[PDB]
RNA sequence: CUGGGUCGGGGUUUCGUACGUAGCAGAGCAGCUGCUGCGAUCUAUUGAAAGUCAGCCCUCGACACAAGGGUUUGU
RNA sequence: GCCCGGGUGGAGCCGCCGCAGGUGCAGAUCUUGGUGGUAGUAGCAAAUAUUCAAACGAGAACUUUGAAGGCCGAAGUGGAGAAGGGUUCCAUGUGAACAGCAGUUGAACAUGGGUCAGUCGGUCCUGAGAGAUGGGCGAGCGCCGUUCCGAAGGGACGGGCGAUGGCCUCCGUUGCCCUCAGCCGAUCGAAAGGGAGUCGGGUUCAGAUCCCCGAAUCCGGAGUGGCGGAGAUGGGCGCCGCGAGGCGUCCAGUGCGGUAACGCGACCGAUCCCGGAGAAGCCGGCGGGAGCCCCGGGGAGAGUUCUCUUUUCUUUGUGAAGGGCAGGGCGCCCUGGAAUGGGUUCGCCCCGAGAGAGGGGCCCGUGCCUUGGAAAGCGUCGCGGUUCCGGCGGCGUCCGGUGAGCUCUCGCUGGCCCUUGAAAAUCCGGGGGAGAGGGUGUAAAUCUCGCGCCGGGCCGUACCCAUAUCCGCAGCAGGUCUCCAAGGUGAACAGCCUCUGGCAUGUUGGAACAAUGUAGGUAAGGGAAGUCGGCAAGCCGGAUCCGUAACUUCGGGAUAAGGAUUGGCUCUAAGGGCUGGCAGCCGACUUAGAACUGGUGCGGACCAGGGGAAUCCG
RNA sequence: UGGUGGAGGUCCGUAGCGGUCCUGACGUGCGAAUCGGUCGUCCGACCUGGGUAUAGGGGCGAAAGACUAAUCGAACCAUC
């Protein structure tokens, strides 16, 4: 009887994307859903400065 | 061991204290589904179940 | 329901008790007229009332 | 020594030029003192790659199969 | 209507004269029971989906195992409860009936098993309310009423009298007298309100905060209290002794420290009185702490390795209760006295009724360290019992960083109310000072301090908790109260995909792919000519940058209307922390601009407002 | 004029609650009132569990003669 191992789900994939966003890819003003206010508060960027 | 509805756990301690002359650690009871009480009598250390048992009669 | 009375429970054993089979020497008795139980109940079908 | 069937090969046709490799082609960027790396894309191999009867056309290439089975019928 | 023959049948029956009636069926959408045609017909179509091999077996599309492909997608088809059900739970066996096909299977049938508590709840309190007595009414069973037309206390410190037991000491037990004094009304009313106190590891076929192991804890009790420590042992005088230390008289001794906040291990005290806790709404903002998620590494084990990948995946810890320290808060204290006003928040707000600046005190400390505690747990590698084993061994359980991230929790602060957002049980502190102890000791009365001794009775506890255990006549697409909540995309707990966990397509399968349906789509040219009627469908749709009329109750209309852009890749610029105008070291997501590039394609799936001009009514 | 702040029986819109249109599905149904798309509302006159009170010429009603156990312009049960 043994305990099979854990179907694998990579992290890769989505941390090259993160990586790819870090240095300012796929965040135009055409792949974004929210308001600008949404996507960053100015109360909190605000609170910040 | 099987009792009835009406016993205590003071009372049982005592009824196997005179009836089978040991001592009794403590005594835990349950009510069975089909009615009659279920006494579980744990014993002193230093005396074990198993010869308790076969003076019983149960083996 | 777990949380019950000691009533509720006495009867509810009655009642469990209650839903054996006849025993199979009944039957050929002399004057026995009975070939089963008809009071057999079943928890789905009936409901105990209550 | 004939038959279809399967596979294969051509024909037609659909889409649009495959993987890999090479390029001193490439917005530029980083490292080593001109070289080496990342880099969407581009050029050549490349009208290339892929599909194409299942209800498309031809084969005479390969393979096995095909002289069966059952029920009836009379002036 | 009847008489014979034949057959079946197995125990009673008829003729004539009278007597009596519950005395004659084709119907009443007659009553009960039975049976047809319809008809081997309608139908066994809501929620994507199954396939291969083997085993068992008379028998396999449906059972079991393995493999593959799928779905639920953390607001679940997952893991647990409340109500309700009541044995449906577990094991073994059977395949007559049931599970609208079948079954080797079942929530079916048949045999047996299974629910362990001082700490989890009930049990207690009172809420809205329910309900006796007194009283009133009523022909009457009864009804009204809950403090109202009541002699509503059966209690007690202490004192006195009388009796008893125990070494009759001192106390207990009473019986009588003196003295002391309210009740908000008996009683019931919550398994979500209040309500002291149990956590970790292991174990079963089915039970675990309940069993075993190990660590605790609350309440109650004890003639002699079992014991320590506190109350406590000092000063004066006359002395002795060289002094140390030791005698004889007096006097005190119900604790001590800090300026203060307050602190220390305890630190007498009744009736009575005061207060606190229990004991409080909704919403907003911010901060602290955990859990989770995330990033960079060390291990251990797995996956890919046709090429590449220091690679991808899993795992990498400590309970309750004490002690200490971080860290939060303070409308707490002391010094001092401030305009040239200052301190400070995201916002506020604060100050001669004492700000800043120093120095302290208190509360919570669910975080960290330690005791528990490595001995256990877990991950790997290897030996055993050939097994019946909490078997035995090695190694490891490591170092860091960040976040307007999500959930919980603690705290600060504000907003809203013609809304101000429970009671009681229980517990505690204080004010008072009635009493008690001893005469210098063997000190006594008294101790909310430390340890020690004994006990905690009764009832519930299994399982389901829902496209099959509940209610709907049923395994019914209905209904039925809750807690936990991962990764990616994305504003998002939206939609879509995936991991842990689960499931087998929803009461059957195979072969065909006619009509007509039901549910989706697409259509040349026209564009409402259709229709009672733009019904239905279709257009628009996110975000960024421009622009936005009439009218208006001046708030709106408003996403009015109307335009442009949106991908990929490579860059640039700006926006911060820590340490020693600067230097070094770390860092989290954003925003803008530019170049290049693709068959003009870029909110590429998903998500996702058609618009305008008017009339009527509210 | 630029910030800040964060009101509102405010707007889009989930969960929840409700039920417009197709007069769609179904209409001896899954169902003696369900299903699908599309819809209204979604911090307040909001939604909901349990406890408790109101009983038939009576109750309760933001009022439809609505609801009062599939029963309502007078519930259900037994008797006359
Ligand atoms: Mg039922
Ligand atoms: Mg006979
Ligand atoms: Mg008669
Ligand atoms: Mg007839
Ligand atoms: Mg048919
Ligand atoms: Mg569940
Ligand atoms: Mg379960
Ligand atoms: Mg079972
Ligand atoms: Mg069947
Ligand atoms: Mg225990
Ligand atoms: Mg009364
Ligand atoms: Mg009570
Ligand atoms: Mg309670
Ligand atoms: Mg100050
Ligand atoms: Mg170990
Ligand atoms: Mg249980
Ligand atoms: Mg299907
Ligand atoms: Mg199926
Ligand atoms: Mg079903
Ligand atoms: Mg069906
Ligand atoms: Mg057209
Ligand atoms: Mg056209
Ligand atoms: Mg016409
Ligand atoms: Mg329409
Ligand atoms: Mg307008
Ligand atoms: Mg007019
Ligand atoms: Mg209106
Ligand atoms: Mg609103
Ligand atoms: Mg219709
Ligand atoms: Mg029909
Ligand atoms: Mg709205
Ligand atoms: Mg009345
Ligand atoms: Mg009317
Ligand atoms: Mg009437």
């Amino acid at each position: 009887i043994i305990r099979k191992p854990v179907t694998v789900h990579s992290r890769a994939r989505c941390r090259k994307n993160t990586l790819a966003r870090r240095k300012g890819r796929h965040m135009g003003i055409g792949k974004r859903k929210g308001t600008a206010n949404a996507r960053m508060p100015e109360k909190v960027t605000w609170m910040r400065r | 061991f099987i009792v009835d509805v009406k016993a205590n756990k003071h009372q049982i301690k005592q009824a196997v204290k005179k009836l089978y002359d040991i001592d009794v650690a403590k005594v835990n009871t349950l009510i069975r589904p089909d009615g009659e009480k279920k006494a579980y009598v744990r014993l002193a250390p230093d005396y074990d179940a198993l010869d308790v048992a076969n003076k019983i009669g149960i083996i | 329901s777990s949380h019950k009375t000691f009533r509720i429970k006495r009867f509810l054993a009655k009642k469990q008790k209650q839903n054996r089979p006849i025993p199979q020497w009944i039957w050929m008795k002399t004057g026995n007229k009975i070939r089963y139980n008809s009071k057999r109940r079943h928890w789905r079908r009936t409901k105990l009332g209550l």
